[PDB]
């Protein structure tokens, strides 16, 4: 039996870890909804 | 049990010690988080039940205790937050401009940031601190490193 527990509020908060590329990718999505690198 | 809006760590105790599976969003009296998650399954907060309400294993999104809330898009422009939750450690805001899944249905906004598994369902902000989406369903590139969508569900 799964249960949750509060991990903080949502906010921005300015001045945070500005980090991470900006890829396009051509991407497929099966009925099961499992994304897929389309070639 | 708790009703507050804000973010959530979803754990089980099925396996050894308190395991956390995922993440999740309470935003007016429902829970948010991704179906491979909680596999609409039920959840406890306190001595309370949440029941799930609505859910799609091809969006893979779903909603406990009322409709899909969360109605913000990405503007395809500006930066975004993920909100991450990582297991066994602090929310921790990351900021990063959002590539593109690129689908013969449309366009989807990504976010390029690794973490564990137990991360889904973190939630993704626009400037305002509005919920444009959650973090977990995606791919791994060439690299060997994960990218996830911005997976948005629609209101009523
Ligand atoms: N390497 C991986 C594999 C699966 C992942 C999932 Cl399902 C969510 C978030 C990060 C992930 N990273």
């Amino acid at each position: 039996d799964m249960y949750i527990e509060r991990a903080g509020d949502i906010t921005w908060e300015k001045d945070a870890e500005v980090t991470g590329n900006s890829p396009r990718l051509d991407v497929a999505l099966d009925e099961s909804g499992d994304f897929s690198l389309v070639e | 049990g708790e009703t507050t809006d804000g973010v959530y760590r979803v754990m089980t105790r099925r396996l050894l010690g308190s395991t956390q599976v995922g993440v999740g969003v309470m935003q007016e009296g429902v829970f948010h988080t991704m179906w491979h998650v909680t596999k609409g399954a039920a959840l406890r907060s306190g001595e309370g039940r949440l029941d799930p309400y609505w859910g799609d294993v091809k969006q893979d999104l779903v909603s406990y205790c009322g409709p899909w809330k969360l109605d913000a898009a990405w503007d395809g422009l500006s930066e975004v937050q993920l909100l991450a939750v990582p297991p066994g450690e602090r929310a921790k805001n990351i900021q990063t401009l959002p590539g593109i899944f690129k689908t013969k249905d449309g366009d989807i906004g990504a976010v390029a940031l690794d973490y564990p598994a137990g991360t889904s369902g973190s939630p993704i902000l626009d400037k305002c601190g509005r919920v444009i989406g959650l973090y977990g369903n995606g791919v791994v590139i060439k690299n060997g490193s994960y990218v996830s969508a911005i997976t948005q569900g629609k209101r009523e």
